[PDB]
């Protein structure tokens, strides 16, 4: 049952 | 009135299994895609004009760059695999049931129903047969009907002139099903 | 094997919301729910098999809080249209008068991401044994969404789904009525 | 075996400021440069033996932003005092005229972590051949922070560390003469 | 004027390797610590009144709570198994030189220096010798003086009344030294 | 040279 990993958003600068 | 919204969406695409894999990061804001990141690319590609800035700046930090093109193993690979063992497998028989109707004029009746509902996943084949002869032409329908819980139906409809004597039979095949569901009117 | 796994998030404005969620094959895992910061499953049996930490979701959002105003004075006079939305209602599954069954409002290709659906039973406001989806991702740029509505079989009842949004000149209404 | 490994990071206002680090036994090891999204190593060495992502900080970072939006309405007049920074100023290694140096102004005990350093060579402004670590964390809720000047040492010239903060009534002014 | 901090230290503290793990998260808004998360705890603590909405929200997240107690291998056992490689066994040595001073009234002397400085790590040892006895009452110490980059330094003076005929020697141990070092005067 | 991992923020309701 192993954690379901995400995707780290970004910056706008 | 004015709504701004930014909106990003993170598309894994897995080609027999987990053997090709590639990522598709795309953003948008508002009704515009104004910018995305291919895995098979390997970097950001601006896609309007208002997605520049990002692609130069996330472009330039070799250090992030590294990070995407490792997230079709991180996340993609990753999930795949978990997802795998439920999802992946999951199936649902469908509730397989007939019925005439006129549809138009009326008197007799010319619309023969195949109603195939409640199953998982949507592929699924739907043949209509006149005592033993497949049906290939008169067919209509209603499409794959995705009901948002996780299960579909469809109707599958025939056009005919019923004669006293014929047997009519819809056959579902799916892969939730050992063996193909007939039924006959 | 042929299969899609997308994450979608989002975050609005002026609505303040935002949304984080996971969709296998056109359908929807789970979502996060921002403001109880915890995960939803769409279907109870899924949380057996898996698992997923919220903050992060939460972070993520946070992120697209701040590049939403980046993004607003980046295009300066950016904003413009919108996408109104093709309601459909009809049955979860076959209608048999007296069986218990469910309508489903379908709400598809539209943007901004947020609606104001109402049920109507008979011209009545319905607020029990009702559900609802997240906004859902499309091929596309736009989104979908489904509405759901439990209710008891009957040849002299109507059904109404009235979805309102900003695409709209007046509230939009489809209706529904059993046929035997 | 007796180590520690301290990560801190925080945002300030009105500045609208913020900061995140990693500190190995009272040491930097390295800190994220917001605005260019990029890792600096305390020392350029450190590089070839790790690695880290960036973007991650900058989430934590908008995070903390929301926070303290949070903690600012949660207390309702919380403001109040500050602490001023007690500064001390020395050189790096054994002082030999004619034999290249650096003078260390160091800032201690202080919040909140924002500050005006000036080094004065002769009463003057040096802008050239100068550094600056960013806030560093103690036992405490109060930060440090080093300042550096490369200089030739003289027995005719003298040198000044000017810091100013809010604890200040005016600027502070660290003497420092070269002795043999 | 008005300022408003949050502010957060994540504090790992390591005894005898990884052996004994702790993980130490406290917050603060400003000068005050209104929080905190103990690993051999397992949740939040407030430490004041301000501290307790998120204590109790972030309390009641059991899914959140995992993580946190979770990272003390995630993060804390994680990072000092890359940094054993370079910052636990970094070493300096340290250069050791004498002198004296008058430091008050004058004529003769009577402050010798030891000045041992650009060292690493902290840890070290500075005796002074009289003919061979160890002189252990009028030292005197500066402590020891982080530079900031990853260096020390220190001075550890001797108070005497020099008689000719005598050898004074300053002794060094440290972890970057084979054998102690000396200097003599 | 692996990653030096963080700490996940946390949201303040």
């Amino acid at each position: 049952a192993d954690l379901i990993a995400y995707f780290k958003a970004a910056t706008k600068f | 009135a004015p709504w701004f919204l930014e909106y990003s969406k993170s598309e894994c695409h897995f080609y027999n299994g987990t053997q090709r894999v590639r990522l598709l990061v795309r953003y948008f804001y508002n009704l515009e895609e104004n910018l995305r990141f291919d895995s098979d690319v390997g970097e950001f590609r601006a896609v309007t004009e208002l997605g520049r800035p990002d692609a130069e700046n996330w472009n330039s930090q070799p250090e992030f760059l590294e990070q995407k093109r490792a997230e079709v193993d991180t996340v993609c690979r990753h999930n795949y695999e978990i997802f795998d063992n439920f999802l992946v497998p999951r199936r649902v028989e469908p509730t397989v049931t007939v019925y005439p109707t006129k549809t138009q004029p009326l008197e007799h009746h010319n619309l023969l129903v195949c109603s195939v509902s409640d199953f998982y996943p949507g592929n699924i084949e739907v043949r209509w047969f006149r005592n033993g002869k497949e049906e290939k032409t008169g067919i209509v329908s209603t499409g794959l009907v995705r009901n948002g819980d996780w299960t579909f139906q469809t109707l599958v409809m025939l056009e005919t002139v019923p004669q006293s004597g014929e047997v009519y039979t819809c056959q579902v095949e799916h892969p939730s099903l050992t063996d193909p569901v007939t039924v006959e009117w | 094997e042929e299969h899609t796994i997308i994450q979608a998030e989002f975050y609005l404005l002026p609505d303040k919301r935002g949304e984080f969620m996971f969709d296998f094959d056109g359908d929807e895992i789970f979502h996060v729910d921002i403001e109880k910061s915890e995960t939803i499953w769409r279907l109870e049996e899924f949380a057996k098999f898996a698992s997923f930490e919220a903050q992060g979701a939460l972070a993520n959002i946070a992120v697209d809080k701040a590049n939403l105003d980046v993004m607003k004075e980046r295009s300066n006079n950016t904003p413009d249209a919108n996408v109104a939305p093709e309601v459909t209602v009809l049955s979860r599954s076959p209608v048999n008068l007296g069986e218990p069954n469910i309508l489903i409002c379908f709400i598809d290709k539209f943007s901004p991401p947020v609606v104001n659906v109402t049920w109507l039973r008979n011209g009545r406001p319905v607020t029990e044994g009702v559900s609802e989806t997240v906004f859902l991702p499309r091929d596309d740029h736009l989104f979908r969404k489904f509405h759901y509505l439990t209710f008891l079989p009957s040849t002299d009842d109507f059904y109404d789904c009235e979805v309102d949004h900003w695409g709209l000149e007046e509230p939009l209404r489809k209706h529904w009525e059993f046929e035997e």
